[PDB]
RNA sequence: GAUGUCGGCUCAUCACAUCCUGGGGCUGAAGUAGGUCCCAAGGGUAUGGCUGUUCGCCAUUUAAAGUGGUACGCGAGCUGG
RNA sequence: GUGAAGAGGGAAACAACCCAGACCGCCAGCUAAGGUCCCAAAGUCAUGGUUAAGUGGGAAACGAUGUGGGAAGGCCCAGACAGCCAGGAUGUUGGCUUAGAAGCAGCCAUCAUUUAAAGAAAGCGUAAUAGCUCACUGGUCGAGUCGGCCUGCGCGGAAGAU
C-alpha cells in the first residue's frame, strides 16, 4: 500500500539543500551528500516528491517512490551512515587494509589492489573482518561486491569474500 | 532459527538407570558428559520401576552445561501398556482393535493428569478418547 | 464487512467480559511464549481466575465505544486481559509471577471499581485483609487515593526542588 | 487399441470436416473436457490421453470416452510414383470440431481434475477446455 | 539451470522478473530453478 | 426471487439474431398459455450470472417486459458451443 | 551406499563413539567397497561382511552370459 | 538445336545448429578431470595404409583432425581411376 | 472468372489476383481499386481509443505480477492488504506401517485441549522425533486490496550458406 502515492514525505531531518533538479545534502558525516535525480519527471518543493507525464507511459505516481527512495537513502547516508560488514573465510589471505588502497588475495601471488573511491573508506579489526564505513549506501554497496568479485563464496565448505552472505551454501563431498 | 530452546524431546532406554550401559551408547554419541552422566545417571534413575522406555527432557542453556531430566512416559505409550490390547489397529474404525471401559479411560486419565492439557478431567479423558480412537479402540459401554 | 463469524458474534461476549471484570488489568504480549500464558491457562478455567488475551485493535476502538469499567488510553500495543470478579487477589498474584519472564511493568494498568491501579497502587491493591473488613479497607483506602494523595504529591515534587 | 469389427467399406474419402457439431454437451458424468478447436484426431492418441489421465487421476473414478474413432486413413508407401491406385489403410482417425466432448469423468474433485485434464490437453493436437455437468 | 520455452516455479519459493527481455525465473531455494529466458 | 428484465425483440431471424449476439444481448422468447408467443431480449451478461445458480432452472421467474411483468418458468435453453453464452433461451408462461 | 548396491537394511544401533549398522549385502558389487567407504568418511570407518545365504538376483547379464562361456 | 555425368588435385569462399581456442550458467562439479549449457565466426582444423568409393575400416598424429552451403564450389584449369 | 486471344491502373517487380475492356486526336474536368511525409501525384488532415514492438514489416504448440477494455465477485477503520514485531501451541512425540516413526517414511483415521491461536500438517530439511519455514494467531500499520472470469493489444518460443 503506502510508499507509491504518499512519499514518505522525506522529512528535512538537518539539512537538505535543493537546487531544483540537483539535489545536495548538507549535513555532518560524509558531507554535503549530493546526488543528481534530474527531472526524470521528478518534481520536487522543499522536501517532498512530485509527478508529471513520462514518455508514452504516465505511469501511476511510480518513480517519485523512487525518487523518495534514493533521496531519504542520500539523506540517510548523511545523518546516520554504516556499517558493511564484509568478510573473509580464506585462509586469512593478504587483506592489507591501507587507507584508500586495499590489499585482498584469493590465493593469486599479485598484488590485488582495489583503490576505494573518495568518498568511502575502510579498516580491519582483524584480517578477517572489514568494516567499509562511511556515506552513501550506493557507492559502498558496490565497492563491497566489487571485492567480493575477487571471489565469490567457494559453494562447498565456503571460502571466499562474504558481504551479506551469512547464508553460503554447504554443499558436500561424494553425493548425498 | 530461534535463539535457546523450551520443551527438547529425547525418548530413551529401559536400562539399569543408576548404572548406564543400555542407555550409554545412545548418550556416548550426543555427548552426555561425565557432568551430563551426574544429572541424569546419579539421578531421576533407580527406586523408580522399569517397564517403559523413559522420556528424557532437554533444556538448552549453557556454560557448557545444558541438561537431561528423567520422567513418565506418554499417553499414547500408556494406552498401549494400560488397556491390556494386542497392538494397534490398521485402519481405524474400518477395521478394529478391542473395546475399552470408559472408567478405564478415567483411570487413564487420572494417572495422566499432571501436565497433560484439558482444564478439566473430563476433557482430559477426551483427549485420550480421541486417542483411543485414532488406534481403533472405542471407548465403550 | 469484519471477517470472521467470531468477530461479529464475539462483540456481546468480550463485551460482556468488559464489563463484569471488578478487578480487571491491561497486560502486554509479544515475547511471551507458549508457557507463561499455558501454565495459568490450564489451571484457571478450574481456579477461578480469568486470563484471556484478545483482539487489541477490536478491543481498542470498541473501548472507546463502550465504558469497559471506564478505561481506554493505554491498550495501545500487544495487549491482555487479566480479570477477577473476586476480591482482587487472584487477579494481583498472578502478576509478579508473569514477571519473571519479563518485568513488573507489563502491565500498564488495572482498573478496581473505577480508580485506576497502576504499579504503585499494585502492591497495595495485592495487600488484602479479611474478606468482610478487606472490602471496607479496599473503600477508604480508594476513596484517600483519588483525591487526597494527588493535592498533596503535586505539591511535594516542587517543595522538593524549593527546599534543598 | 479402439478399432471396429468390420466395415462396409475399407478405404474413405478425403472427406470434409466443415462446420460445428451436434456431439456437443457434457452429458453423461459430472465433468469433461471439450475440444475447442477443429481438427482431426487418431485412435492411438485417444489411447495416450485416456491411460494419461487414468494414471494421473489413479482410479476410483472412471473415464468415460465420448469419441470412438472410425474412420479409415491411408498411407501411400515411401518414394511411390504419384497414382497408381490409392494408399493402403495405415491407421483410424476421429474428427473432431469445436465442442464436441472428447471425456467425461465422475467423483474425481474439481482441483485434482484440473490437473488431470491439463495433461491430456498436452498431449493432443486440439486446445481443449474444462466443462462441468448442468442441467435442462 | 536449462534455457526453455516453458518457464515455471520449481520450489514454491521460486520467483518470476521480466528483465531485459525475456522471463527469468531466479531462486532462494537450490538454485537449479535459475531457469531462464520463456 | 429471480427477477430480470428485459425488451420486446423489433428483429427476426439470423441475421437480425447475431448481430444481437455480438451486442451483449440475447434473444428469447416467452411461449406458453394462450397469449401469442411474445419475442424478447435479455442482457448477456446479466443473465448468465444466474445460469449457475440452479434456481434459474427450477424456480418460477419474474419476467418483466417494457416494465409490463408476466412471470414465467423457464424451458429449455441453447449454449453455443464453447463460449459460455446461452445463444437463446426459451421460457414458458405460467 | 549400502541402500544403492541393492542393499538392504536389517536395522541401526548407535556405538559407543559412533554408529553400527546390520544388513543383507549383494556381493558381486562390493569390490571397491572398503576404498569406497574410506572415501565417503574420511579414511574413518571399516567394515566386515560374511555370507548369510542365497535370495534372488533380478539383473541380466549373468544369465545373458552362459553360453559364450560355455 | 546441349546442364560434359562420380572421385582426387589446384584455389577457395561463406554459414553457425562452434571441433578447438576465448567468456559464462548449472551440475548426481572437491581437486582433478568431466557431463551439460548460454555465448562467440576471429584463426586454426593431420599424415599414412588399403580400394575407382565418396565414405569406410585401421595405424599413427594433433589443440582440433567440425558439421553445412556454394551445378551435393567442379574440366573454355588439371585427371579420366 | 480471367489469361490463352487484353492493353492501361494497382498489389516495388509481377500472363491467369484486384480494378478496369484501349476507334482516333487534346498542354480539359470526375472517378474505381489503390493511395495521400519524401524518393512520387494527394492529408506530417480533424476526432477519439490503443501499441513501446521498429510489433507494424514472416510462423505454432506453449509459456508469463507485459499494457488498456469488461461486467460479476470476495475482502472493505469493529482495522483490511501485507510490511515490522511477536506466539506458532496441547495430548502428541497420533495409531498402524515397523528397514526407522519423526506433522513432513507408507497407510488409516483425521480426533481431541487451555486457545486471542497454531493442520494428528502445506514446504524445506535431516540421523529416527531433533533441525527449519509455514498459513493460522496476537500487536503495530492505518487503505484500499485480493482473488477469480470475460477481454482488446503486444512479448519470447524464432537457427543456415555472395
Amino acid at each position: 500500500s503506502r510508499v507509491a502515492k504518499a512519499p514518505v514525505v522525506v522529512p528535512a531531518g538537518v539539512d537538505v539543500k535543493i537546487n531544483g533538479q540537483v539535489i545536495t545534502i548538507k549535513g555532518k558525516n560524509g558531507e554535503l551528500t549530493r546526488t543528481l535525480n534530474d527531472a526524470v519527471e521528478v518534481k520536487h518543493a522543499d522536501n517532498t516528491l512530485t509527478f508529471g507525464p513520462r514518455d508514452g507511459y504516465a505511469d501511476g505516481w511510480a518513480q517519485a517512490g523512487t525518487a523518495r527512495a534514493l533521496l531519504n537513502s542520500m539523506v540517510i547516508g548523511v545523518t546516520e551512515g554504516f556499517t558493511k560488514k564484509l568478510q573473509l573465510v580464506g585462509v586469512g589471505y593478504r587483506a592489507a587494509v591501507k587507507g584508500n588502497v586495499i590489499n585482498l588475495s584469493l590465493g593469486f601471488s599479485h598484488p590485488v589492489d582495489h583503490q576505494l573511491p573518495a568518498g568511502i573508506t575502510a579498516e580491519c579489526p582483524t584480517q578477517t573482518e572489514i568494516v567499509l564505513k562511511g556515506a552513501d549506501k550506493q557507492v559502498i554497496g558496490q565497492v563491497a561486491a566489487d571485492l567480493r568479485a575477487y571471489r565469490r563464496p567457494e559453494p562447498y565448505k565456503g571460502k571466499g569474500v562474504r558481504y551479506a552472505d551469512e547464508v553460503v551454501r554447504t554443499k558436500e563431498a561424494k553425493k548425498k | 532459527a530461534k535463539k535457546v530452546q523450551a520443551y527438547v524431546k529425547l525418548q530413551v532406554a529401559a536400562g539399569m538407570a543408576n548404572p548406564s550401559p543400555p542407555v550409554g551408547p545412545a548418550l556416548g554419541q550426543q555427548g552426555v558428559n561425565i557432568m551430563e552422566f551426574c544429572k541424569a545417571f546419579n539421578a531421576k534413575t533407580d527406586s523408580i520401576e522399569k517397564g517403559l522406555p523413559i522420556p528424557v527432557v532437554i533444556t538448552v542453556y549453557a556454560d557448557r552445561s545444558f541438561t537431561f531430566v528423567t520422567k513418565t512416559p506418554p499417553a499414547a505409550v500408556l494406552l498401549k501398556k494400560a488397556a491390556g490390547i494386542k497392538s494397534g489397529s490398521g485402519k481405524p474404525n474400518k477395521d478394529k482393535v478391542g473395546k475399552i471401559s470408559r472408567a478405564q479411560l478415567q483411570e487413564i486419565a487420572q494417572t495422566k493428569a499432571a501436565d497433560m492439557t484439558g482444564a478439566d478431567i473430563e476433557a482430559m479423558t477426551r483427549s485420550i478418547e480421541g486417542t483411543a480412537r485414532s488406534m481403533g479402540l472405542v471407548v465403550e459401554d | 464487512a469484519l471477517n470472521l463469524q467470531d468477530k461479529q458474534a464475539i462483540v456481546a461476549e468480550v463485551s460482556e467480559v468488559a464489563k463484569g471484570a471488578l478487578s480487571a488489568v491491561v497486560a502486554d504480549s509479544r515475547g511471551v511464549t507458549v508457557d507463561k500464558m499455558t501454565e495459568l491457562r490450564k489451571a484457571g478455567r478450574e481456579a477461578g481466575v480469568y486470563m484471556r488475551v484478545v483482539r487489541n485493535t477490536l478491543l481498542r476502538r470498541a473501548v472507546e465505544g463502550t465504558p469497559f469499567e471506564c478505561l481506554k488510553d493505554a491498550f495501545v500495543g500487544p495487549t491482555l486481559i487479566a480479570y477477577s470478579m473476586e476480591h482482587p487477589g487472584a487477579a494481583a498474584r498472578l502478576f509478579k509471577e508473569f514477571a519473571k519472564a519479563n518485568a513488573k511493568f507489563e502491565v500498564k494498568a488495572a482498573a478496581f471499581e473505577g480508580e485506576l491501579i497502576p504499579a504503585s497502587q499494585i502492591d497495595r491493591l495485592a495487600t488484602l485483609p479479611t474478606y468482610e473488613e478487606a472490602i471496607a479497607r479496599l473503600m477508604a483506602t480508594m476513596k484517600e487515593a483519588s483525591a487526597g494523595k494527588l493535592v498533596r504529591t503535586l505539591a511535594a515534587v516542587r517543595d522538593a526542588k524549593e527546599a534543598a | 487399441m479402439l478399432q471396429p469389427k468390420r466395415t462396409k467399406f475399407r478405404k474413405m474419402h478425403k472427406g470434409r470436416n466443415r462446420g460445428l457439431a451436434q456431439g456437443t454437451d457434457v452429458s453423461f458424468g459430472s465433468f469433461g473436457l471439450k475440444a475447442v478447436g477443429r481438427g482431426r484426431l487418431t485412435a492411438r492418441q485417444i489411447e495416450a490421453a485416456r491411460r494419461a489421465m487414468t494414471r494421473a487421476v489413479k482410479r476410483q473414478g472412471k473415464i468415460w470416452i465420448r469419441v470412438f474413432p472410425d474412420k479409415p486413413i491411408t498411407e501411400k508407401p515411401l518414394a511411390v510414383r504419384m497414382g497408381k491406385g490409392k494408399g493402403n489403410v495405415e491407421y483410424w482417425v476421429a474428427l473432431i470440431q469445436p465442442g464436441k466432448v472428447l471425456y467425461e469423468m465422475d467423483g474425481v474433485p474439481e482441483e485434482l481434475a484440473r490437473e488431470a485434464f491439463k495433461l491430456a490437453a498436452a498431449k493432443l493436437p486440439i486446445k481443449t477446455t474444462f466443462v462441468t455437468k448442468t442441467v435442462m | 539451470m536449462k534455457v526453455r520455452a516453458s518457464v515455471k516455479k520449481l520450489c514454491r519459493n521460486c520467483k518470476i522478473v521480466k528483465r531485459d527481455g525475456v522471463i527469468r525465473v531466479i531462486c532462494s531455494a537450490e538454485p537449479k530453478h535459475k531457469q531462464r529466458q520463456g | 426471487m429471480f427477477t430480470i428484465n428485459a425488451e420486446v425483440r423489433k428483429e427476426q431471424g439470423k441475421g437480425a439474431s447475431r448481430r444481437l449476439r455480438a451486442a451483449n444481448k440475447f434473444p428469447a422468447i416467452i411461449y406458453g398459455g394462450k397469449e401469442a408467443p411474445l419475442a424478447i431480449e435479455l442482457d448477456h451478461d446479466k443473465v448468465m450470472n444466474m445460469q449457475a445458480k440452479a434456481e434459474f432452472y427450477s424456480e418460477v421467474l419474474t419476467i418483466v417486459v417494457d416494465g409490463k411483468e408476466i412471470k414465467v418458468k423457464a424451458q429449455d435453453v441453447q449454449r453455443h458451443p464453447y463460449k459460455p453464452k446461452l445463444q437463446h433461451i426459451d421460457f414458458v408462461r405460467a | 551406499d549400502l541402500s544403492r548396491r541393492r542393499g538392504m537394511l536389517k536395522g541401526q544401533e548407535s556405538e559407543v563413539t559412533g554408529v553400527k549398522i546390520h544388513a543383507e549385502v549383494p556381493l558381486s558389487e562390493m569390490f571397491g567397497y572398503a576404498t569406497q567407504l574410506r572415501s565417503l568418511t574420511k579414511g574413518r570407518a571399516s567394515y566386515t561382511m560374511e555370507f548369510l545365504k542365497y535370495d534372488e538376483a533380478p539383473s541380466n547379464v549373468a544369465q545373458a552370459v552362459i553360453e559364450a562361456r560355455g
